[PDB]
């Protein structure tokens, strides 16, 4: 009822402008010419053509609930580990030729990240990642691949089934009778976290795999209010409050639909409480007025009696927003929609529920006020029109 | 003059195969179904790359003819005029199209820089198409001529030369076996034969230029683990190997099928037949070797293989249709002709342990070592016909002749321990 | 009331032990030697700290009298005033030098995070030294009170509690065998009381701020490796156990001896004694256990280590000047005290299989069953005396009980195979 | 003869300024209590050279130690092996009887061998020799920036297998078909079965770079060149189009004082006589501040093409256009028959375990490249004039 009247609302049936051949990702022609010999495509594919400049998936698809359903009990053909990345992040093959990125557990849900941990310690948990797919959605922002999560078992659909010689030496027994594995990636990846089930089922989620990049190349962005991921040392954002208006001159952030993209994704952030994001990635063959994917994700959703205000500097620097986000964020702090209800609505569509537990769900309304008051707070000191940017003329 | 000619005027060269071929079911391709699907395969290619007149399927074409020239009795015909045409095809026809092949592609990912022996799909070899809409497997030079596997180079680490794709040819063509599919070399302009007719968004990803100004490429998963270099031109030339395509899997199912006699692929630890000589006789008793047919065929690959020096032959293939008496396809031999003073008599063990021989393979083997048609001068005259002469250095020619006493020296060694009886099969 | 003090009034806790103390001979610690050498490393501690009123070496020092108070018979002296001084110096006493201590430091390097069981000298420990130039080793808090070593947790990766190296000593007072050293728990500033006394450049570098504004500091190894985290204060106030130091090596040497009974140290495999029933057959045949009263030490140790759960004694010192008779030291106990709801019966492996005990070991054992001197009870007691009270919860201290009877069903349970004559021995 | 007589002009006798316990790295009396209790100048020489570390000199002209050092690192008796993570390539750390440490590179490659023409900057080898080369070509010019290395010959099984509990190493110690020992390790580049070093049959030869103190004690700034190669394909660089690059260069907050730019020049000089276009960054000594000199470290990318003049090292001169006098006076001295880079390089390269470290043409390049530096500074001191490209040193 909640998220069927949500959709239903007239902010949410708002249509992107037309396309253009230009606006296309690639000629599907040339992504079914890099697999092998093998609309009866599989959902995979559906989900990759339909990236277009605006969203990375249309609002109701049929094949984004669909995808998520294949994530959830396909069979596993292949898995290999991911070199290069902070944490465990595996990569799943399917029965259709379709792939994914696998974070494991790592982490219970009651569990809060210590209060002394630096944002670069903190852990990588499949919780955030599902549940970060669902809160984009619900701010019809639409900039999250589709991830699903999974009670998998370790042993067939792990070990047994992976020509990986790191990973698969890694696969112990331990003396509670119940099968560990650790890999071998940089934090976290050693017998003391080591990874077990009980006595052989680990949990974790499946985020889809997102184009190949020789076919659609990502440019990498590197954060103007990155932390400095370094002790003692301070940042450059955190001792100059006018810092934005010297970010607003560079040659990119001056333009767009960017300041205001970074804008609907630190609103994003601060929601989870997600401070690792220092980079975002787009899609180069668009240029520079396209949105932002909001990836890896799994840094949220740590503490649920804390509100890290950090993450919000970016907004109460620039002091200001898209027309279409800030009646959303409005029409979500009223009680008959709001965001507990409707965040435990679709999350319960998931074979993972409780994704998250209800302190999260309910702090999820309290860092949106602080969001909202943060626009009342500001908009009357440089006034509408100069903070709200007019979007929703069409 | 001319021993090659001599070889094939001899009177061993000439006399009709047992049995004969009554037809229809003795030619693995049909002729009316294998025309309708290389014509849709030709609309469809029209198509795709239009998203000059349209493609042209002519039956006059040589891969066609190949492909309906292969039977019973081998791939292609004893002296055939249609496989001298297809070789002079595939070394002027211009390219129209380059892509990843398959046993590649369908790896997905897929670099593990732990793997010592990765699988055969992350090596550096495409597929090209031709005007004619044929298509052949492109193997590039990895090597001079003069270069030999280096000492301490275990089997699956060695090269993949194109030169002894050619050499792999031009001998089976010499030995009346008739099993590997016909190999030219060809110089290429890497730039306008393959960069600007790829439609493969990754193939473009791969080519850069060097320092010294070199249209060069590479594979994917190798360059990444840092394993083998790039492939250069000069600036733009570059030679390869290219190895015609056998039918469409679609018209002629295949079936991989493992060696009996694998390596163990590893630095250390040896396979059962390296270190028991009665291993035959456990083979010898196992379908489907037990008709003592399909062993035969086994004992002359492993001959090939021994003249060549191709260590890495895990798998044999072989056409559905043939039956277990079926005749083997010896397809990637670019390992072999790699060290011309070293001689591995391992590969010689199906041989050396089950110890019989077809009767036609030996009448051939014994004729070869005559110095009027002896092995070596026949194979340094076949290959001057190539683009690419010399496509064998001297020690590497003179290597088959003494490669060939072996072979001779040891029929003729266990046939004191078993008589003619068990050591000669003449069979029809 | 007060059972603990029933306990040392008992009979038992006052019998003079044989043999008897000649004097001199039985004191691994000459006087005049003794406080010679430690006079002039108190001269060189006052130039050396000089150039980074001057310290005096009193003879009334706690640590001086403990340790030319170790004879014969232990570490310390039954119900001695001098230990209670000396646990109350080591609580209050400040800190004039903190240093990384021996073990680590010399491992120069020297951090392999492939290495599952690394070496136990990358685990954080620090050697404080007192105004009285005592020195303590320093464990700090890596757990809270109600946490377990968690299931899937080998022993080589358990934590390091304080609180169980302090409860392990009033274990060893409450037992009688007088063999830990001396452990009480204190409330550390680490700013003012470990970094502000340091003149090591490393401990320097390892202390920072956490978001929460708190002072810490951690193992330079292990948290590379991001095997462990780091050790906070609240911001200031960490807890830890000192450990008091025993005499320097240049005037009791000490042998470090493998334990007969090692781990594999593994995730998998099991040790010759972990599978084979008869492995202390083999034992006592071997020397230095050939005499039977080496064997009986170790027996002990493996009693002490049972009723704590410390899997992890590996190697056992002894003091070279009392010979194989000499007693053991129970070193690092760090890890026992992790599991209150399991009992690991591999620890008593010893008692098991040898099957004898010592008599006066047994008649202490028997007594602290007994309601009137509970060894629950009288560890609660002993324990309150400490600063960091409640050092056990109520689970561990309750099991103390439960797995005395099973020690004690185990010397009557093997009683009954071989009788009273091989399974006491009342030796003097 | 000529490396005596060199030491005994006078453009090598001009001694350092007078010193300060600021001008000190550390109090010796605290690195000596970072070590174990261990079993007046008795020190071992690698403690003898870390306490020589000042502000200006790595080390004194004429020391006796940093000689002696050479020879430990020669012949003393391998106590424990380990295998570094992080970096480019292999690169192993050794551990003496003296407790000293020092940095290992093995061979990689022959003496013979240049780089394939097609190799990128980011693909050649880093090879032992370049790294020992480094050392007397650093000494010869007087510069004092590198740590000292000697090479040696070692046994890979008493002195790399059986002396590591280094899982990952030991794992990849195989026997090859030609009976020889090899092994590859787990680094990123060129670790792996195909480019396995062998010795024939068990000895493999390589360098020993001395160990910098540790970084505890002695914390090291790591600066970025304002002329680092894209380290990318396709993709350029800015120096690699805008002329003036160096007039912006010469703004920068740490670039307009000094002894700073002097020094990069000091440095690009001697990367360009090695071919060493790989210098991507410049280490400091951080407790002295912007007024010292620049670690010359990870040498081995020098000295791959003897055929070949990498114009792309002296950019950096050729943009700023001004040098040290007291390097130019000997840039000029070490060019003439008397003196000269090839048999002043010869002389002192011949006292290694390892000679010929350097195969004759490269030591002949080493005139050929000091002749182009030498002359890029004549065609710019007639543009921009003297005082104005050299500045003054000595009074
Ligand atoms: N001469 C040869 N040398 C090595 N490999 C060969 C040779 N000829 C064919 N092959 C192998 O046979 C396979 C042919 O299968 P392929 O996917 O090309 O089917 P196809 O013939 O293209 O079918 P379709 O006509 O449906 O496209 C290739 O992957 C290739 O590895
Ligand atoms: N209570 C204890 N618990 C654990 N280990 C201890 C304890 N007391 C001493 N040790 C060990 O004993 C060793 C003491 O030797 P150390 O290097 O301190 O020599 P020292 O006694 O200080 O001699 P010197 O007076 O010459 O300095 C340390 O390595 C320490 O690990």
């Amino acid at each position: 009822s909640v998220l069927q009247s949500l959709f239903e609302h007239p902010l949410y049936r708002t249509v992107l402008p037309d396309l253009t051949e230009e606006d296309t990702l690639f000629n599907l022609n040339a992504e079914i010419r890099l697999y092998p010999k093998a609309e009866s495509y599989p959902n995979w594919l559906r989900f990759h053509i339909g990236i277009n400049r605006y969203e990375l998936y249309s609002r109701h698809n049929p094949v984004i609930a669909a995808l998520l359903r294949d994530l959830l009990s396909q069979k596993i053909s292949s898995v290999g580990m991911k070199s290069g990345g902070t944490q465990l992040k595996l990569i799943m093959s399917f029965q259709n030729y379709g792939q994914a990125l696998f974070k494991p557990m790592k982490q219970t849900r009651e569990q809060e990240t210590p209060p002394d941990f630096f944002y670069f310690s903190d852990f990588e948990r499949h919780n955030a990642e599902i549940a970060a797919f669902h809160l984009d959605r619900i701010l019809d922002f639409r900039r999250v691949p589709p991830v699903a999560g999974r009670l998998v078992n370790m042993t067939r659909e792990i070990r047994d089934v992976t020509r990986d010689k790191k990973l698969w030496r890694t696969f112990f027994v331990s003396p509670a009778n119940n099968i560990c594995f650790y890999g071998e990636c940089s934090y976290y990846c050693s017998t003391e976290h080591a990874l077990c089930g009980k006595p052989d089922q680990i949990e974790g989620s499946l985020a889809a795999f997102l184009p190949d990049l020789a076919l659609a190349k990502r440019k990498t962005w590197r954060n103007p209010w990155r932390r400095s991921y370094h002790k003692r040392k301070k940042a450059e954002w955190e001792v100059d409050p006018d810092y934005c208006d010297e970010v607003k001159q560079t040659p990119p952030y001056d333009r767009g639909t960017r300041l205001l993209d970074i804008m609907d994704m630190t609103i994003f952030d601060f929601l989870m409480g997600n401070m690792d994001r220092h980079h975002y990635e787009t899609f180069e063959k668009f240029g520079n007025d396209t949105f932002i994917i909001h990836l890896d994700n799994g840094r949220g959703f740590g503490k649920h009696s804390h509100d890290e205000m950090s993450i919000l500097v970016p907004l109460t620097q620039c002091c200001r927003v898209k027309r279409s986000t800030y009646l959303r964020l409005q029409l979500l702090a009223k009680e008959e929609y709001k965001l507990s209800s409707l965040m435990e609505e679709s999350l319960l569509q998931d074979r993972l529920v409780p994704v998250l537990i209800k302190p999260h769900l309910e702090a999820l309304d309290r860092r949106l006020r602080l969001v909202l008051k943060v626009l009342s707070d500001c908009v009357e000191k440089d006034g509408f029109s100069a903070v709200v940017e007019n979007d929703l003329d069409g | 003059s001319s021993k090659l000619q001599a070889l094939f005027a001899h009177p061993l060269y000439n006399v009709p195969e047992e049995p004969p071929l009554l037809g229809a079911e003795d030619s693995l391709l049909a002729s009316q179904e294998a025309l309708r699907y290389y014509r849709r395969k030709v609309a469809r290619w029209n198509r795709r790359h239009k998203m000059d007149p349209p493609l042209q399927l002519r039956l006059e074409a040589s891969w066609v003819q190949f492909h309906l020239g292969i039977n019973r009795h081998g791939l292609y015909s004893r002296s055939s005029p249609v496989v001298s045409k297809l070789l002079q095809d595939m070394r002027h026809f211009p390219t129209i199209s380059a892509d990843y092949s398959q046993d590649e592609k369908a790896l997905l990912g897929a670099c593990d820089c732990t793997q010592i022996v990765k699988p055969s799909g992350v090596h550096l070899k495409l597929v090209l198409r031709f005007s004619d809409f044929g298509k052949a497997m492109f193997k590039p030079m990895r090597q001079q001529r003069d270069e030999e596997t280096p000492v301490d180079f275990f089997y699956f680490i060695d090269f993949q030369r194109h030169n002894a794709e050619i050499a792999a040819f031009h001998l089976d063509r010499i030995l009346d076996f008739r099993r590997v599919p016909p190999t030219v070399g060809r110089i290429v302009n890497v730039t306008k034969e393959i960069l600007e007719v790829t439609k493969n968004e990754i193939l473009q990803s791969v080519f850069f230029v060097s320092p010294a100004s070199n249209v060069c490429f590479f594979a994917k998963c190798p360059y990444m683990c840092k394993t083998e270099y790039a492939v250069c031109g000069k600036p733009h030339l570059l030679e390869g190997s290219l190895s015609a395509f056998l039918p469409s899997l679609n018209l002629a199912p295949r079936l991989s099928v493992p060696n009996p006699w694998i390596r163990s692929y590893t630095l250390a630890g040896k396979e059962e037949w390296e270190v028991n000589p009665l291993y035959c006789d456990t083979v010898k008793q196992i379908y489907p070797y037990n008709n003592s047919q399909r062993l035969l065929n086994v004992i002359d690959m492993a001959i090939f293989d021994f003249l060549i020096g191709n260590m890495d032959r895990h798998h044999y293939e072989m056409f559905t249709k043939f039956g277990d008496d079926g005749f083997l396809i010896h397809l990637d031999n670019a390992r072999g002709f790699g060290r011309h003073s070293h001689d591995e008599i391992s590969i010689l063990s199906p041989l050396s342990q089950c110890c019989m021989i077809k009767k036609k393979t030996l009448l051939h083997l014994q004729l070869l070592a005559q110095a009027d048609y002896r092995l070596s001068d026949v194979m340094r005259e076949s290959l001057l016909e190539d683009q690419l002469s010399p496509v064998l250095t001297e020690p590497h020619l003179l290597a088959l002749d003494r490669r060939l006493q072996t072979i001779l020296r040891t029929v003729e060694g266990c046939i004191v321990a078993h008589g003619q009886q068990s050591v000669i099969v003449d069979g029809p």
